[PDB]
């Protein structure tokens, strides 16, 4: 809650993603006091912080919609996914199953191009 | 006319013994393809990358003020241009400002030091030997001098790979000033430069990004914004305290440029 | 007597537009460029689209537009100048076996077009090149520079003549596994003969027409964005609501 | 009033380097070849590469290189010289029926530039010239000889202008069995018209640009190389260890 119990404006609900995407998520683990489990709280971001301290304090201008980032590997230099991240702040990946799939978490990131929004990902899993 | 003329002006390029020496007609039969650089900046000139620097009272004589060496870093264009092409050529022509108090004194030398040689001392006895100039650090103009391209292949590559022609000058004789009240007069210079007849780039490549003369971007955010990198907590101003131990060795928040 | 024949070349025709001889008067100065730049097409920033089983007939692929932001040396040289005037020429290619058929229409939208919906029949009435999706060769086109104001200024994204792309027949392939086909394409683009920026200037470096870099770090040392804890992985995950509205955590491009 | 085309030939432009005009007075001799290997491209030794749906976007797939190794010719030739300077040509030729779609691109990167990576937006700024594997007949180019030394040394393995091709478009095959259908490829090359060595010299018969032989012995009479009895038989095996740390027999070649 925001205010007591009345409205107050706030980001736009990240969206909207074409038939078929999903959105990337970068999870970490916190702090949790409780006698039920081990199941650690697990909250997800959108961008880690060292991306939102970079776009604030870099000022680009985006092209046409959309980059195509691709997760190539440290050290082999293979292609884990690729993923498109729309210029609104967010990274959808065209995944088609049920459930949830991690990737690694050694991979850098790169840019290949501009991209509209009818782009048609290759999917992954 | 400034007023007045208890200066000295030197507005001659001093006669170097160095004969000419080809730019980029020994690399056009040998580099696939035609460039040139935009006629407009062959006309003005303009500060090199490193530009600045002090001659201070304090500095004794041999002590190298700007020691630079010929290539694309030398003007900010020539420098940005340089991310494209792999590969450049010829002469280029450097002033040199250094207009001090007219209550100054002491006079610098600038040695057109050849390539391949040894890097290190180059005390104040042998930089005469040099092809040089000696001009004083009251000359009121510009002095303009060559930086001419002596090499023995025929194109350098744009990696910091080659040797080229330095051009290093030397406080040959102290800045003492002369004024009667308790101040000495730091002279200021400044270092502009364009590229001469003749130089040119050579094979058009894509301008890669990590390239080698990005000059520095410090990010735009004020320290009032910023996260300390020794507690996890903001910064809440800075300061500058000559109190507390001046040379500690923290072991957070540390890394070079 | 006389022979009409069946079969000619596409060849869009145009009527030359003045570059660098309108503006020359009223800029301080014109600038020429590395003249071996002219001379070899070079992938654009915005250069990368694709067709697919899924795209209706009528929806636009890829809308490109003139300025010194569609050849990586142009989008580099063009922080070095305040302004440019003249033409260019775009290329594109198609990736297709011969198993898909269907048609894409490009089309020299002109400036100051409403920028509404363009239906089918109504993207061919401009100058237009029909091409489709099996063709092997490159494809080229005239992008002119219809404009009315003398030259154009980089760092304000003027307004200028487009060049549009419509699905004109609905892709689809032939019966073995379809829906998974992806037709995709490239696009290239040169400077044509007539193009040159207008005055110098300072490299600011922190200019339009630079093209984002990510910062080159793992995921793993990163700062979290909702949590002061480092982000420990990334997933997707279609069971989670894929609409959250988080707050934190949220910035443009 | 004008005329457009919109399909044209490639053709990469170039602008001639000179060969042995540069060359002559610092070189001792300069020797003429058989002015009948300019006429008939062959097959290099470096010639053979395969595309294949497992290679990501982005692959280099041959890295082949300026030199008197890319003809079994001036391989040959070169063990009597001591030096060549001049231009070569190239030509590749693939194989893929009308379900293969995806393109590919070869680029005359020029000596001297950092061999890193190279992304797909990164190879075509160079002079390239872009054809997809579906095409007919050979696709040619000009390796022109961008240098600085005058003449280069044969056993001295100099820098000189490349020539790469990534798989620009990913390779993928409409869905019949797929994953197993490797586009293969060979390359062939020629001297170009001002290509000559450079000073005269025993044939050492003990030089580089010397294609390998194998001895030509049955597996059964060879001598085994970790213990003192005849090699029985040769055989593969996914089981054991396939990263073994042997000492013994283990030579490069």
């Amino acid at each position: 809650e925001y205010n007591d119990g009345l409205l107050v404006p706030l980001a736009p609900p990240i969206g909207p993603f074409l038939p078929g995407e999903v959105l990337l998520r970068f999870r970490t683990y916190m702090r949790q006091i409780d006698t039920a489990d081990a199941a650690a709280e697990a909250i997800d971001c959108a961008l880690p912080q060292e991306f939102v301290s970079w776009f604030a304090s870099n000022a680009f201008t985006v092209q046409s919609e959309a980059l195509l980032l691709r997760y190539r590997n440290t050290l082999t230099g293979q292609l884990l996914f690729e993923c498109k991240l729309y210029n609104e702040g967010y990274i959808a990946l065209s995944y088609s199953g049920s459930g949830p799939l991690t990737f690694p978490t050694d991979g850098i990131f790169e840019v290949v191009s501009w991209v509209p929004r009818l782009y048609q990902l290759a999917s992954v899993g | 006319e400034a007023s007045g003329q208890d200066l000295v002006p030197a507005a001659v390029e001093q006669a170097v013994p160095i004969q000419p020496v080809a730019g980029a007609a020994l690399a056009a039969p040998a580099a696939g393809q035609i460039n040139q650089i935009d006629p407009w900046i062959f006309q003005n000139f303009v500060q090199c990358p490193l530009g600045e620097f002090s001659i201070s009272p304090r500095n004794t004589p041999g002590e190298i003020l700007f020691d630079l060496a010929l290539g694309p870093g030398l003007n900010p264009y020539l420098a940005h241009l340089s991310a494209m092409y792999t590969g450049w050529v010829g002469n280029m022509e450097v002033q040199l400002v250094l207009a001090g108090n007219a209550f100054t004194a002491g006079k610098v030398v600038v040695a057109l030091v050849p390539p391949y040689f040894p890097k290190g001392s180059l005390t104040t006895a042998q930089i005469t030997c040099f092809p040089h100039v000696m001009c004083d650090v009251r000359t009121l103009e510009p002095i303009q001098l060559p930086l001419l391209d002596v090499r023995r292949v025929l194109w350098h590559a744009t990696q910091d790979q080659e040797e080229s022609m330095r051009l290093v000058c030397m406080l040959y004789t102290p800045l003492r000033t002369n004024s009667p009240g308790d101040e000495s007069f730091v002279v200021s210079g400044r270092l502009l430069s364009k590229p001469a007849a003749d130089f040119n780039f050579v094979y058009l490549t894509p301008p890669i990004e990590r390239t080698i003369y990005r000059m520095v971007d410090l990010p735009v955010i004020q320290p009032r914004l910023c996260t300390h990198a020794r507690w996890p907590a903001p910064v809440y101003g800075l300061l500058v305290d000559p109190s507390l131990p001046s040379n500690p060795q923290w072991q957070n928040g540390r890394v070079h440029v």
